[PDB]
This record gives structure tokens, sequence and C-alpha cells, in this order.
């Protein structure tokens, strides 16, 4: 997942959304991988801060 | 009746229903309060600072 492309979106409390730009999906990736699922395992995502 | 004009109806009640349907936060959002209504009659808007 290091330097892997990811797609994604932000969902806001007003149930509405805006897509993440790749610049953004990349930062969350660098700070969220490790929690990502891989083959033969399941992982628990935690709160992002 | 003079140069004064009062709006007598609203044209977006359906949107308000659609928004309440998805949660309190969308109905009480700032955006909700910006659903626009058409100008009442011949005229224009202007900003006075």
């Amino acid at each position: 997942y290091k330097n892997a492309s990811m797609q994604g979106l932000y969902i806001f409390a007003d149930m509405a959304s805006k897509d993440m730009t790749p610049e953004q999906s990349n930062v969350y990736r660098d700070n969220s991988y490790q929690q990502f699922d891989t083959n033969n395992v399941r992982r628990v995502n935690n709160r992002y801060a | 009746w003079q140069s004064y004009r009062t709006r007598l109806n609203t044209l977006f009640a359906r949107q308000l229903v659609a928004r309440a349907t998805t949660g309190i936060d969308t109905i009480l959002s700032m955006e909700t309060q910006n659903i626009q209504e058409p100008q009442l009659g011949k005229g224009f808007y202007a900003t006075f600072v």
C-alpha cells in the first residue's frame, strides 16, 4: 500500500459528500495503511486524527 | 401596494421534506436556509454598504 493509489470520499454530517482528491487520499493512506486489510487477515480501522 | 412587495408562497417545500428525511443536521444546516426563491417581480437586487 506504500505509494498505492486509493479512491475515496468525505461524508459530511449534512448527508452530503465530496470526493477526495488524490492529494488527499494519499495523505490518509500514508497515515492509515497498517490498518488496511490484506489477504488472510482482517483489521480494525481506528479513529483518524 | 406601494413600492412594497410581500411574498405569499413558497416553491420549495418538497426540498425541505427531502432534507428532513435524512437527518436533523441537514434540515438545520446553513445551506437549507439558502434554498432560493425567485424574485417577486420586475426589479433587481443591489448591495448597499
